[PDB]
RNA sequence: UGCAUACUUUUCCUCCGCCGAAAGGCGUAGGUAAUCUUUAUCAAUAUAUAUCGUGAUGGGGAUAGAUUAUUGCAAUUAUUAAUCUUGAACGAGGAAUGCCUAGUAAGCAUGAUUCAUCAGAUUGUGCUGACUACGUCCCUGCCCUUUGUACACA
RNA sequence: AGCGGCGAGUACACUGUACUUGCUGCUUCUUAGAGGAACAUUGUGUGUCUAACACAAGGAAGUUUAAGGCAACAACAGGUCUGUGAUGUCCUUA
């Protein structure tokens, strides 16, 4: 086992465990496609 | 008292074209002390007619990308030019400018055949031409822009084909003649 | 101690997770809910934490799983929706469906507004993917509810 | 070379395949139907050189 | 040069009623006359901040800097070294990569501040934050400003 | 001098070297580096003054050369002179 | 080309034109006479 | 006694407190002698010139400016002055005089009383600016 | 008292209710002050793939923080707070003299 | 002296002193300025009005600046590889040093050296 | 140098005070945020005053050479950063072609996203604030009526 | 969040101005909820004096005021199974 603590492969999507394209702002930690689907339930409404 | 640059009053100025007067308004509400107006001159078709001529000149000067959106600099340059005009070749600089403007418009142009030119358009062309010529003179010379610009203005006033703008105008006229 | 912004996002995430969990669990239910036999569910949540469209969609999926003539089922659903007092409906079923290639099938009844914030408000929408013989059939149900008044109407007395 | 003043009475139609040019009626004080390349309104004065030679209407 | 017909009277009392660059110059001159502040060791071959890629070319730039700092102090309540650095920042052309803003070399500033405190012009306040002006120093500055104003009038 | 350098302490060596190397030293050296060093020492011990000793195949290219490892060959093979010192290992993998 | 020199109605450009000189030298001359753009008589 | 109005150009709100006094006129803590660049100085002084320097010997003015760049700030200041003086006149001095002043201002130009409503339009994706898209090579 | 919430109208209603409660008696209530709505913006690129002229979409979760003051005893304030309320509006009472 | 020679091969014509100085392969601008400061000679003067003594002094300063007050971190060529002193290298000497370094690299068969020999980058750049 | 045990600040924004040319470091301070970073000012174009003076020039900073740091288990095929030096192409760009109509073009920066570290990207935000239309179907692309078709994979 | 209110001073003016520590009516600016405001309103042209347009005045604003967001029907054998524990078959499974 090798240091898995700080890098892209360290953490992942909460939802589908994908190491690519994670929204890491506000500790959301959802890969952006998944976020786009669940943006309604999380309370992210498109206004402008 | 109402004034421009706290120096050249433009109560003394004269015109003698009619058409040009109609086009460029240096008037009672188009009085101005320093060119920089934040006016809404392009929200209508003819609102550019209300615009003071100095402002227009400054705008013209402002051109060329790496010098674009540097209004203050342009204003300074124009002031310098005016000063030069006042000093060397002694006359009210505003009058000189007016004369140049009068000179500058190509009265007839070519098209896909020869047609006439509206006064406003002609004025605009003159403004452009004078600035462009000045820029050309400046570029990779030494002289300085303000001096060159002043010289150009004086030439325009004279109506002499040593400067560039005048030459261009003449060429245009010739072309028009050829066409019809 | 956690900041307000951080908190809000976290809460949202939790909500989403809960919803997903419910979906996973309740294939046999008219699910909408989200407000907190069930004992187990409660335990699970504790461990974790320290008329309607969705229901209709679920029903459709169940029917598909059971194995009906599809079109008939859709018609039945539409009828049910009508009975339940809907101003308009729409169902789509795209996927494999009988043939190998393609085949999206619309099923509208009453009028269905699509554009505007009215759409966002006055329609409940739901999407389920019913796994079947050789792939997935793709439900999407869209119901226009009774309005609290539409922006298009100008009712003179 | 000598410019003659023609006050514009009415602006007829915007000609040219590409749309830059206008047809204009102008009084000195005679009716001369001419072309113009740039913004022109009623009352504005043209700078006509070759006066007695007109355009084609639309 | 500066003077002109204005539509009001000017209460020439504090430095905020004085033209900046001229004032700074005057202060520098005064400093030079005094010999009140030194020119350490490294001053004469250092670069004022990452972005400058070149020495000052003013000879008595240090004095000028000091003067500027004084003015800054007067302007603000309590002002650090970091703040000072930020104030004297410029654009750093990274050759081919586009420009970034460049924080000044703080060491020199710090040294200047130290010197001032030794001389009794600035004051590290235990309440609040980093080093403001000391009252005597402020008074002196005001006096200087007044003098400058008088000179201009003359 | 080379011999003198070899003789003197590790701290001194670190001070002498360029800054990256120094930093690395400060940080530590990991478990593998020590092993590598040991291996090198062993090789040296085994050596013949006429022809060089047996190579030591190495997966990793990170190692800074220090007066311990002069005179031997390492890893394809690279001989390690006293002229190299703090210039890393490497010299392994690319074509043309 | 025009390699202007250093060793030997007032503006710098004019000066440059007249005696064939660097404009720093022109500036210097102006200063002497007096004793970022310029105007003098 | 004392009257508070604002100007507004882009973002750049210059709040002009116009009070009874001797006639000084200031910005945050500095005289209008400064402003910043010598060229633009006239855009701040212009309303005063229009109204007359003797009329403002009864009126002290302080101006607090915040936000915006340089030219915009100047414009805001001007606007504040214009609104300010007129507002003062409307309350504590006569109406006829106020009207006269307003007329004078109108004759000179807009922007002194009424505000410039323009503001930076949102940048849109597929580009750097509001309208300016990127680039297609085909 | 700090009222943090996601839904504006609901929050407003809650505020109104609390004001009403206060107006009963004994409460020097400062008026509701709504705070700067620190909007969580996520700009995600639409489309899972890299196909299509890359359209983004600016989501905005706009949190409304609301604030209100009182000079009172704890029990009374607790009582006031009990308007029933629900999971949507997050309440916090501060019972400090300072 | 319009045209001058401070070291092995220069020009140093009509230009203002510092820039003339910068013509040498200690062409630092900043370095030149520092040198001037050390000398104590007016930088507003031109290259042609300088005395020979002054020039000599400048040259001396340029050769081993470490013993002079001018500081350590500054110096062109930091540790000099040959394990010893830190000194500014100047003129054709600098070039020679560079060449030597290159040769050394080549001998080593370090990747960078190899790249240099080839005529490729070294930096880490692409040029695809 | 290893483990075990006990105990408590630090993991992100950095005020500030000292050391450090510089980068950065060490010490501490506030901040789970309209409170502190920091925002009655975090930026650059601006502007003012000096040095240059049209000369591949101090325009230009490629390519290179050698250190001092920081991040990281690990920096060479150089993470980035700084310091010194190296002074290449380029004197406004051919055939082609893109974007744009008012706070817009352009210039200037800057926040955020990625982020252990690293913007020349994207995405927001502002600051300096032009020119020219105010139309037309000439091209290009869509749409429409008519018309013709042996095409319908159009 | 400010503005003042006012104590306390430090500098200088005239017979108030600039700057900090300590205490606590107004809401113009600062925040942000609910309301209002433009509808081509009044004026004059052009128009089947129809739908409507152009100009002028008023006005914060006269190109639905500016900008977005939303996005019908039907597709494309467009992209994505390298976003997914959405997912079929075939392959691979020490
Ligand atoms: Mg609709
Ligand atoms: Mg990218
Ligand atoms: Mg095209
Ligand atoms: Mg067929
Ligand atoms: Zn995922």
């Amino acid at each position: 086992v090798h240091p898995k603590k700080y890098g892209q492969g360290s953490r992942q999507c909460r939802v589908c465990s994908n190491k690519h394209a994670i929204i890491r702002k506000y500790n959301i930690n959802i890969c952006r496609q998944c976020f786009r689907e669940r943006a309604d339930i999380i309370g992210f409404k498109k206004y402008r | 008292d109402i004034k421009l640059f706290k120096k050249w009053s433009y109560e003394e100025i004269n015109i003698a074209d009619l058409s040009l007067v109609d086009c460029i308004a240096v008037s009672q509400k188009a009085c101005v002390y320093t060119p920089h107006t934040a006016g809404r001159y392009q929200k209508k078709r003819f609102r550019k007619a209300l615009c003071p001529i100095v402002e227009r000149l400054v705008n013209s000067m402002m051109m060329h990308g790496r010098n674009n959106g540097k209004k203050l600099k342009a204003i300074r340059i124009v002031a310098y030019a005016f000063e030069i005009i006042h000093l060397m070749t002694g006359e009210n600089p505003l009058q000189v400018f007016v004369n140049a403007v009068q000179k500058g418009g190509p009265r007839e142009d070519s098209t896909r055949q020869a047609v006439d030119v509206s006064p406003l358009r002609r004025v605009n062309q003159a403004i452009y031409l004078i600035c462009t010529g000045a820029r050309n003179a400046a570029f990779r010379n030494i002289k300085s822009i303000s001096e060159c610009l002043a010289e150009e203005i004086i030439n325009c006033a004279n109506e002499s084909s040593s400067s560039y703008a005048i030459k261009k105008k003449d060429e245009i006229e010739r072309v028009a003649k050829a066409n019809r | 101690p956690i900041s307000k912004k951080r908190k809000f996002i976290n809460d949202g995430v939790f909500q989403a997770e809960l919803n997903e969990f419910l979906a996973r669990i309740l294939a046999e239910d008219g699910y909408s809910g989200v407000e907190v036999r069930i004992r187990e569910l409660t335990s699970l949540v504790q461990k974790r934490f320290f008329l309607c469209a969705m229901a209709q969609a679920e029903s459709l999926r169940y029917k598909l799983l059971k194995g009906l003539a599809v079109r008939r089922a859709c018609y039945g659903v539409l009828r049910h929706i009508m009975e339940s007092g809907a101003k308009g409906c729409e169902v789509i079923v795209s996927g494999k469906l009988r043939a190998q290639r393609a085949k999206s099938m619309k099923f509208r009844d009453g009028y269905l507004i699509s554009t505007g914030e009215p759409s966002k408000r006055f329609v409940n929408t739901a999407t389920r993917s019913a796994q079947l013989k050789q792939g997935v059939l793709g439900i999407k149900v869209k119901i226009m509810l009774p309005t609290s008044i539409l922006p298009d109407n100008i009712s003179v007395l | 070379e000598k410019s003659k003043l023609a006050k514009v009475e009415k602006v007829l139609g915007r000609t040219g395949s590409r749309g830059g040019v206008i047809q204009v009626r102008a009084q000195f004080g005679r009716f001369l139907i001419r072309n113009v390349k740039g913004p022109v309104r009623e009352g504005d004065i043209l700078a006509l050189l070759e006066t007695e030679r007109e355009a084609r209407r639309l | 040069r500066l003077l002109e017909p204005v539509p009001f009277v000017k209460t020439n009392n504090c430095i905020k009623d004085v033209d900046a660059d001229l004032f700074i110059r005057s202060y520098a001159t005064h400093l030079k006359l005094h010999n009140k502040i030194t020119y350490p060791k490294w001053c004469t071959f250092v670069k004022t901040g990452k972005g400058r890629k070149l020495a000052p070319l003013n000879e008595d730039w240090y004095f000028i800097r000091a003067s500027s700092i004084l003015r800054r102090l007067y302007l603000h309540p309590d002002i650090g070294v970091g703040f000072l650095r930020r104030q004297f920042s410029s654009k750093q052309r990274r050759g081919v990569a586009p420009n970034h803003t460049s924080l000044a070399s703080g060491k020199i500033l710090r040294s200047i501040l130290q010197q001032l405190e030794n001389l009794g012009y600035v004051e590290q306040n235990p309440k609040k934050k980093g080093r403001r002006l000391t009252t005597k120093g402020e008074n002196a500055i005001n006096n200087f400003a007044r003098y400058i104003n008088k000179k201009v009038y003359n | 001098d080379l011999d003198k350098l070899l003789d003197l302490s590790q701290d001194e060596l670190i001070k002498l070297f360029k800054a990256r190397q120094r930093r690395k030293f400060q940080r530590g050296i990991s478990k593998k580096a020590k092993s590598l060093l040991k291996k090198i020492r062993k090789s040296k011990k085994n050596c013949e003054p006429g022809e060089k000793p047996n190579p030591v195949p190495t997966h990793l290219r990170n190692m800074t050369i220090i007066p311990e490892m002069v005179g031997s060959i390492v890893a394809t093979n690279v001989e390690i002179k006293p002229e190299m010192i703090g210039y890393y290992l490497g010299e392994f993998s690319i074509t043309y | 080309k025009l390699n202007h020199a250093v060793f030997i109605v007032i503006t710098p450009s004019a000066i440059a034109e007249k005696y064939k000189v660097n404009l720093s030298v022109a500036r210097a001359v102006i200063n002497h006479l007096a004793d970022s753009q310029k105007l003098y008589t | 006694k004392r009257v508070q109005t604002f100007g507004k150009k882009k973002t750049a709100v210059a709040v002009a407190t116009v009070t009874n006094g001797k006639g000084l006129i200031k910005l945050n803590g500095k005289n209008l002698d400064l402003v910043e660049p010598y060229i633009l100085k006239t855009k701040v002084y212009e309303p005063l010139w229009l109204i007359g320097s003797g009329k403002l010997k009864n009126l002290d003015i302080r101006i607090r400016v915040k936000g915006g760049g340089q030219t915009s700030q100047i414009y805001a200041i001007r606007q504040a002055i214009g609104k300010g003086i007129i507002s003062y006149y409307q309350k504590y001095v006569d109406e006829s005089t106020k009207k006269e002043l307003k007329d004078v201002l109108l004759r000179y130009d807009r922007s002194l009383l009424v505000g410039d409503t323009r503001r930076c339009e949102p940048k849109k994706f597929g580009g750097k600016g509001a309208r300016a898209r990127y680039q297609k090579s085909y | 008292i700090a009222l943090t919430s996601k839904n504006l109208r609901a929050i407003e209603k809650v505020c109104s209710d609390i004001m009403k409660g206060a107006k009963e008696k004994n409460l020097n209530v400062s008026g509701p002050v709504r705070l700067p709505v620190k909007t969580l913006r996520i700009t995600t690129r639409k489309s899972p793939c890299g196909e299509g002229t890359n359209t983004w979409d600016r989501f905005e979760l706009r949190i409304y923080k609301r604030l209100i003051d009182l000079y009172s005893q704890c029990e009374v304030v607790t009582q006031m707070t009990s308007i029933n309320i629900d999971p949507v509006v997050e309440v916090e009472v501060i019972i400090t003299d300072s | 002296q319009h045209i001058l020679r401070i070291l092995n091969t220069n020009v140093d014509g009509k230009e203002k002193v510092i820039i003339a100085l910068t013509a040498i392969k200690g062409i630092g601008k900043r370095m030149a300025t520092v040198i001037c400061k050390q000398a104590n000679v007016d930088p507003t003067k031109r290259a042609g009005e300088l005395t020979t003594e002054e020039i000599d002094n400048i040259v001396h300063i340029m050769s081993t600046p470490t013993q002079f007050k001018i500081p350590d971190w500054f110096l062109n060529r930091r540790k000099d590889l040959k394990e010893g002193k830190n000194i500014h290298v100047i003129a054709n000497q600098l070039d020679s040093y560079l060449r030597e370094d290159l040769e050394r690299m080549k001998k080593i068969r370090l990747h960078r050296g190899l790249r240099h020999h080839w005529g490729l980058r070294v930096r880490g750049q692409h040029t695809k």
